[PDB]
RNA sequence: CGCUCUAAUUGGAUGGAAGCAGGGGCGAGAGCUCCUGUGGACCGAUUAGUGACGAAAAUCCUGGCCAUAGUAGCAGCGAUA
RNA sequence: ACCCUCAGAAGGGAGGCGAAAUAGAGCAUGAAAUCAGUUGGCGAUCGAGCGACAGGGCAUACAAGGUCCCUUGACGAAUGACCGAGACGCGAGUCUCCAGUAAGACUCACGGGAAGCCGAUGUUCUGUCGUACGUUUUGAAAAACGAGCCAGGGAGUGUGUC
């Protein structure tokens, strides 16, 4: 009748005090575009970051409201660095024997999109058993 | 035409640009203020110079134009119009909502606001502004 | 070519299209945009009539010089586009006669869609001063018709 | 960080690979990754190598395309048809 | 193929094949520049490096993000009072006490609420800052030089010796 999603969800993950404080921090913080000057201006200047190099350039010089130019002081907390916004730290997932070792309380998984449809299958139900959070589930209908 | 002001001004033996700076703040402050016996307002200083500097102003402009009011009911509304931002969008709702007159349309007299009254009896170098507007050469209907 | 930009209803709806039309495509955004709306009949009174130099069409875009007609309505420049507008009313003869195949009334029929798509252009080259050439092209074509049942 | 091909070790794919379009998440960032659609047969990862390895620019090269514009020209000539 | 249309071996419509005709003939895929139609936002009284960062409007199928608002309460850095009491000053105002107190960013807890709702994305408005980029140059927004736009192409390599 209806859609709903394999797995478990709605499973959120045990970090201490500092690891939630330092994540809503990152959340709260957030960072610029960081996307190349004046990419906006012509269609061949791509949106990827490349350092300001011209003698002139106003962005390289630091002028206000020319964009902030990348510095090592933009870094997220270590602690937080790369978890997903659950606050989960991600694996990815090839096959049902790359499920062994994840700590389902700590670590949620993410199937490559390359797999198929066949071994999500079996991927998802032993990601199940086993306690663990599949962040790209399958949509079956029930 | 009907114009529901909040405060009514009385120009009269006022010095212009201290009344002009007052009803600009409040304007921008949400207030709809119309100045009243505007011919009868006053600017100090020697007759001779005021004029000069006001008779130079008609005389100045090109095919773009320099439109500059001779009547004190458009030189007052000038005057208010220096003191507010009117090329943006806050300034000229200010501005629109502030209105110069002839005389006194309403039956209400106007307040005189704090600082803006010039006592005669200590002043014998200042000019009305119907004065001022008699010698540009507009037309006397006050 | 082109094929049908928009969805119809085969119960209530009829198609027809134009290939590689060897015409102005100014002239046929500006026909297109005017007949849109209208019923068929309405639509091959309105090109004769253009053909015949009583109802101008509206310059709207493809307008640069053109001299303002008195008839156009809300607008100023316009002109009187016959090529365009004769293989217009080869299109709405399709139409209404695919329309008349399937059973419908074809001339009572409204224009859904009705929109001109530059396809190519059939070069060639003028010879100009100081021995060299220049391109001397033709625009080629493509328009697509859905009349609905109103 | 990213690109090519080699090798060892190890994976994914017609239960839908690469690519592309739109969209979600991560990384200060080079960039990584996921979802949906398209596509319809290939594609990775780690380690050690290989280099015809990264572009916004050079009146750069080739191709394609827009505005210019429904504009100039389709008159001028002792042969005005 | 057949049928309809047409001046018509054109083209079109309907139809047939095939997993697929958006595989239909320079016919795998089908990017950008760009064009037609159309959707969302802005729009005929208003100002120009086109944005960055803040904050409002309007807009949003799913998925891949799930947060966000308000009472109250806990914690509480630097900073830090009003009122009042007393005491000065021509005066604007000040000192002492009340008091490093109330307050004070972030974060959290209970209770209540939102799911176009929070993020995010499109667009637009307001604030702040802001005259591209690269090169030449003491000094470039430059009335110094280069580019119409996009895609792809485009520059430390080999040998020998030190
Ligand atoms: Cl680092
Ligand atoms: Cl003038
Ligand atoms: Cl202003
Ligand atoms: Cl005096
Ligand atoms: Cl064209
Ligand atoms: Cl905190
Ligand atoms: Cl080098
Ligand atoms: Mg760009
Ligand atoms: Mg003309
Ligand atoms: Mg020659
Ligand atoms: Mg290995
Ligand atoms: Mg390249
Ligand atoms: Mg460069
Ligand atoms: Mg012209
Ligand atoms: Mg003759
Ligand atoms: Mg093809
Ligand atoms: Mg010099
Ligand atoms: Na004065
Ligand atoms: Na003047
Ligand atoms: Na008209
Ligand atoms: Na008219
Ligand atoms: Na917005
Ligand atoms: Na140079
Ligand atoms: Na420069
Ligand atoms: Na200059
Ligand atoms: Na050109
Ligand atoms: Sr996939
Ligand atoms: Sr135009
Ligand atoms: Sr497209
Ligand atoms: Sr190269
Ligand atoms: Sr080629
Ligand atoms: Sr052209
Ligand atoms: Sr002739
Ligand atoms: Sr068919
Ligand atoms: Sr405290």
């Amino acid at each position: 009748t209806e859609l709903q999603a394999r797995g478990l969800t709605e499973k959120t993950p045990d970090l201490s005090d500092e690891d939630a404080r330092l994540l809503t921090q990152r959340h709260r913080v957030g960072k610029p575009q960081f996307n190349r000057q004046d990419h906006h201006k012509k269609k061949r200047v791509s949106t990827s970051w490349r350092k300001p190099r011209g003698q002139l350039s106003k962005q390289r010089r630091g002028i206000k409201g020319k964009g902030d130019t990348v510095e090592a002081g933009f870094r997220s907390p270590t602690a937080v660095r790369g978890k997903h916004p659950s606050g989960f730290e991600e694996v990815r997932v090839h096959n049902v024997d790359d499920l062994e070792g994840v700590d389902g309380d700590t670590e949620a998984v993410r199937i490559a999109s390359k797999v198929g449809a066949r071994k999500r299958e079996r991927i998802e139900e032993e990601a199940e058993d086993a306690g663990i959070r599949v962040l790209n589930p399958t949509y079956v209908e029930v | 035409a009907e114009f529901d002001a909040d405060v009514i001004v009385d120009a009269r033996d006022c010095i212009m640009g201290r009344v002009a700076s007052q009803v600009a703040e409040q304007a921008l402050d949400g207030e709809t203020v119309a100045v009243v016996n505007a011919e009868r307002a006053v600017i100090t200083g020697r007759e001779e110079q005021i004029v000069e500097k006001y008779e130079k102003r008609v005389d100045i402009g090109n095919d773009n134009g320099y439109f500059y009011p001779k009547r004190p009911d458009g030189i007052f509304k000038r005057t208010i119009r220096g003191m507010l931002p009117h090329k943006k969008q806050r300034g000229r709702e200010a501005f629109e909502s502030v209105r110069v007159y002839l005389g006194n349309p309403y039956d209400e007299d106007g307040e005189v606001l704090d600082g803006t009254s010039l006592d005669r009896l200590s002043n014998i170098k200042f000019v009305t502004l119907g004065e001022i507007s008699e010698t540009l050469g507009a037309n006397k209907t006050w | 070519g082109i094929s049908y930009s928009v969805e119809a209803d085969p119960d209530t709806t009829a198609k027809a299209m134009l290939r590689e039309r060897q015409m102005s495509f100014k002239h046929s955004k500006a026909i297109a945009r005017e007949i849109k709306g209208k019923t068929a009949g309405e639509a091959v009174d309105y090109l004769e009539a253009v053909i015949e130099g009583d109802q101008p069409v509206p310059f709207k875009q493809h307008n640069s010089g053109v001299g303002h007609k008195s008839k156009v309505d809300g607008w100023d420049a316009g002109r009187y586009p016959e090529k365009a507008s004769k293989a217009f009313l080869d299109l709405l003869e399709n139409a209404v006669g695919n329309a008349d195949h399937q059973g419908f009334d074809g001339e009572a029929m409204t224009i859904k869609h009705v929109a001109a798509h530059k396809v190519g252009e059939q070069q060639g080259r003028k010879p100009r001063a100081m021995g060299r050439a220049s391109a001397w092209n033709s625009p080629q074509v493509d328009v697509e018709l859905i009349l609905e049942e109103p």
